[PDB]
């Protein structure tokens, strides 16, 4: 049950408690619901790599108090 | 007139980085040795000294770079992507090159609604700015943001530079307030920093690199425009399309 911080580029930080083996989709969707953002309009990043909704903290070797970077989706 | 990559497999998010790297004086000085950056600049110069032969030499090193990024970036050839994600992953492949870009700063925040304040030191190669103040300047690098304690909006968070690397890059979600790049030059602890290149975000789906040449003119490296580049008398991208800005220390 690790604690994760989801940090947006505006300086916002949202704390989340999550189990190591549950997929991050529930975290992502809840962050979008809290901030009023669209899943299609933002990207999540951990340790420089984009993270999918199927990813789990254990698969990405996340530790307690680690940080996920949220970006407005700007691809091309 | 310099050479550039041609568009293919939606690799504009990578071509724009490659053009910026090969025209960096500090990078060229450091690389000049089985480095991927040495291979990049050697193949580019080998191509720049000379149309299909040029494309093959440029495509080989681009492919090698893409394959190096693939595990970290988790993309498939032909996927769209962002240089904001790709640029630092490329730099982290070699610590001796990444050191040229790693600057130290601190995020300074102070809410006016409640008392919440913090000052957190970080070390990054590419920081993102959104909703910058109209007076935004590298020496006054502030933007509007919410407060995590009371949810008040339009508070200000400020980047306080502490140690600037020879190359200094920033990403702007909505661009810069204006596009006269001379006003964003700055000294920091005795060293001059000038904008030498800019990555433009066009139509929210395409990246193009602009290079400052010695005579003060500019070079547009739009990979759609074939192997050659285009010379412009002065800078031209709309301010809201200024995506990544590259400062380089002047020697
Ligand atoms: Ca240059
Ligand atoms: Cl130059
Ligand atoms: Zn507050």
């Amino acid at each position: 049950h690790i604690n994760l911080k989801v940090a947006g580029q505006d300086g916002s930080v949202v704390q989340f408690k999550i189990k190591r083996h549950t997929p991050l989709s529930k975290l992502m969707k809840a962050y979008c619901e809290r901030q009023g953002l669209s899943m299609r309009q933002i990207r999540f990043r951990f340790d420089g790599q984009p993270i999918n909704e199927t990813d789990t903290p254990a698969q990405l070797e996340m530790e307690d108090e680690d940080t996920i970077d949220v970006f407005q989706q700007q691809t091309g | 007139l310099c050479v550039q990559w041609k568009n293919a497999y939606a690799l504009c998010w990578l071509d724009c980085i490659l053009s910026a790297l090969v025209h960096s004086e500090e990078l060229k000085n450091t690389v000049t040795e089985e480095s991927i950056f040495w291979r990049l600049l050697t193949k580019y110069n080998q191509a720049n000294t000379l149309f299909a032969e040029i494309e093959t030499c440029l495509n080989e090193v681009r492919d090698e770079i893409f394959i190096s990024l693939q595990p970290q970036l988790r993309c498939t050839l032909g996927d769209m992507e962002s240089p904001v994600f790709a640029f630092p992953l490329l730099l982290k492949l070699e610590t001796h090159i990444e050191k040229l870009f790693l600057y130290s700063f601190s995020w300074d925040f102070e809410c006016s609604q409640c008392g919440h304040q913090y000052q957190n030191r970080h070390m990054k190669s590419l920081v993102t700015f959104t909703n910058v103040i109209p007076e935004w300047h590298p020496l006054n690098a502030a933007h509007f943001g919410p407060c995590n304690n009371c949810n008040s909006k339009s508070q200000i968070r400020k980047m306080v530079l502490e140690k600037v690397s020879p190359i200094f890059m920033l990403h702007f979600v909505e661009g810069l307030p204006q596009n006269d790049l001379q006003h964003y030059a700055f000294h920091f602890e005795g060293c001059l920093y000038q904008i030498t290149s800019v990555i433009q975000y066009r139509a929210n789906n395409h990246f193009i690199t602009w290079i400052l040449d010695a005579d003060g003119s500019w070079l547009e490296c739009d990979d759609l425009k074939g192997p050659c580049s285009e010379r412009h008398k002065k800078f031209e991208v709309p301010a809201s399309e200024i995506h990544i800005v590259i400062w380089e220390r002047k020697i």
